[PDB]
C-alpha cells in the first residue's frame, strides 16, 4: 500500500502565526492528495483536493503545495476555529490511504503537572476489583508518560488513560490513568507508585500510597 | 441542499453482522460515488471502499473483501435521493468505530476526495447489555501530603452504552473540574473519571459530592467524597 507519512506529529501555534503540515508518500502519486480538517465529534471537512485546489467554503488562508511525494498545507492566519486534526490523503492508487494527522494546538509556556495518586475505595473492594487512578493535572505540552510500578515492577498491559480536550482558558491538558487489577493481586503487594514523565519536569516525578498504611 | 444522514449508534456483540445505511439527498444520486471511511478513535482513517450509485458494483480495500458488501437502492420517483448500505460481518473488538458516509466532489469519480460528508455512525462491539455504573469516591491517601491543592474526583464505573454526565455539588461546583472521555475496557464496559481541584485546607471540611446520570440505564446516583483517617 502506498504510506503516507506526515509531519510534525504535533504542532504548537499561536493566532496569527503561519503554520506548514508536509505529507511524504511512499511513491510518485501525480496530484492526488487531499487535505483534511477534523475536530471532535464532528465530521472530517475537505480543506484542499487535487493538491492544491481549495474546496469551496474554506477560508483563503487554507493552502496546499506540492507535487509527486512532498505535498504541503499551509495556514497563513492562524485563528482559533483552526486548531484541530488535519490528515492528508492519496487517491492515485487504490486502496485510499491516509496519514497519521497532525494536531494543532495552541501555544502557551510550559507548564509541569500537578500529580495525584488515588487509591481503591472502600466500596469497590467489597466488589472484588481494585482500581488505582493516577491523575495529571493542568499540564502542557500535550505529550506526557506515565509508567505505573508495584513492589518497583514495571507493570504493562493493565493500564488505561484518558486526556481531555485542550482547556480554552489555560491551554493545558488533564490526564487520567487507571491501573485495574484483581482484588487478590491488589493484596498481594505493598506500594503503588504512578511515575510520571515530562518536559516541564526536571526529573521523573513519582507519587505514591502504601497499601494499609495509616 | 446535499446532505447525507446516517444510521443511529449501533451496539453489536463479536461475530455479529452490522448495517450502516446513508441516505443522500439535495444531487442527482446517479452521478456520483459513495465512498466508505471508519474513524478509529485512537489510531487514524480507514478507507472501506466505494460504490457506483448507478450501476451498483462494489470496489473494496483488501482488508475487506468478503467480510463487506455495499448495496445501494435509487428512488422509484426522482433521480435526487439514495440510500447506500453498508453491511459488515463477524465484528470484532478491531471493528469498533466511526463509520462515515460520504461522496466525491464534482468530476472526481474516478478518485476519492470526498467533499460531502454523512454525521457519522459509531458502531462499538461489545459483550453487553445496558447496565448502570457503579460510582466510587477517589481521595487522597491516609498519609499522602499535597503541598498547596488537593484533588478529589469520582470513579464512575463498569458502565454501557455512553454517555454519562458528570457535575458536582449539582453545579455549584465547577472550577477545577476535569471530566475525563470514557475508557472501553476489555469487558466491553465502559469507565469514566471526574476529578476536581481543590485546596488542601478545605479537603475535611467542604462537603464534595458527585451527581452522575446514565440516562441509557435510568440510573440517577449522588456520592459524598470524603479522605478518611
Ligand atoms: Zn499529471
Ligand atoms: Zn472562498
Ligand atoms: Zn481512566
Ligand atoms: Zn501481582
Ligand atoms: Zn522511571
Ligand atoms: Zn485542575
Amino acid at each position: 500500500q502506498v504510506v503516507m507519512t506526515q509531519s510534525p506529529a504535533t504542532l504548537s501555534l499561536s493566532p496569527g502565526e503561519t503554520a506548514a503540515v508536509s505529507c511524504r508518500a511512499s511513491q510518485y502519486v501525480d496530484r492526488s492528495i487531499s487535505w483534511y480538517q477534523l475536530k471532535t465529534g464532528r465530521a472530517p471537512r475537505l480543506l484542499v483536493y487535487a493538491a492544491s485546489s481549495r474546496s469551496i467554503g474554506v477560508p483563503d488562508r487554507f493552502s496546499g503545495s506540492g507535487s509527486g511525494r512532498d505535498f504541503t498545507l499551509t495556514i497563513r492566519g492562524v485563528q482559533s476555529d483552526d486548531f484541530a486534526l488535519y490528515y492528508c490523503q492519496q487517491d492515485y492508487y487504490w486502496p485510499v490511504t491516509f496519514g497519521q494527522g497532525t494536531r494543532l494546538d495552541m501555544k502557551r509556556t510550559v507548564a509541569a503537572p500537578s500529580v495525584f495518586i488515588f487509591p481503591p475505595s472502600d466500596e469497590q473492594l467489597k466488589s472484588g476489583t481494585a482500581s488505582v487512578v493516577c491523575l495529571l493535572n493542568n499540564f502542557y505540552p500535550r505529550e506526557a508518560k506515565v509508567q505505573w510500578k508495584v513492589d518497583n515492577a514495571l507493570q504493562s498491559g493493565n493500564s488505561q488513560e484518558s486526556v481531555t480536550e485542550q482547556d480554552s482558558k489555560d491551554s493545558t491538558y488533564s490526564l487520567s490513568s487507571t491501573l485495574t487489577l484483581s482484588k487478590a493481586d491488589y493484596e498481594k503487594h505493598k506500594v503503588y507508585a504512578c511515575e510520571v514523565t515530562h518536559q516541564g519536569l526536571s526529573s521523573p516525578v513519582t507519587k505514591s500510597f502504601n497499601r494499609g498504611e495509616c | 441542499q446535499v446532505q447525507l444522514i446516517q444510521s443511529g449508534p449501533q451496539f453489536k456483540t463479536p461475530g455479529a453482522s452490522v448495517t450502516v445505511s446513508c441516505k443522500a439527498s439535495g444531487y442527482i444520486f446517479t452521478d456520483y460515488l459513495i465512498h466508505w471511511v471508519r474513524l478509529v478513535p485512537g489510531k487514524g482513517l480507514e478507507w472501506l471502499g466505494r460504490i457506483n450509485t448507478n450501476a451498483g458494483l462494489m470496489y473494496l480495500s483488501h482488508k475487506f473483501e468478503g467480510r463487506l458488501i455495499l448495496r445501494r437502492v435509487v428512488d422509484w420517483r426522482t433521480p435526487s435521493l439514495g440510500t447506500v448500505n453498508m453491511e459488515l460481518r463477524n465484528v470484532r473488538s478491531d471493528d469498533s468505530a466511526i463509520y462515515f458516509c460520504g461522496r466525491v466532489v464534482d468530476g472526481f469519480n474516478a478518485a476519492g476526495p470526498l467533499e460531502f460528508w454523512g454525521q457519522g455512525s459509531p458502531v462499538i462491539v461489545s459483550s453487553a447489555s445496558t447496565k448502570g455504573p457503579s460510582v466510587f469516591p477517589l481521595a487522597p491517601s491516609s498519609k499522602s501530603t499535597s503541598g498547596g491543592t488537593a484533588a478529589l474526583g469520582c470513579l464512575v464505573k463498569d458502565y454501557f452504552p455512553e454517555p454519562v454526565t458528570v457535575s458536582w455539588n449539582s453545579g455549584a461546583l465547577t472550577s477545577g473540574v476535569h471530566t475525563f472521555p470514557a475508557v472501553l475496557q476489555s469487558s466491553g464496559l465502559y469507565s469514566l473519571s471526574s476529578v476536581v481541584t481543590v485546596p488542601s485546607s478545605s479537603l475535611g471540611t467542604q462537603t464534595y459530592i458527585c451527581n452522575v446520570n446514565h440516562k441509557p440505564s435510568n440510573t440517577k446516583v449522588d456520592k459524598k467524597v470524603e479522605p478518611k483517617s
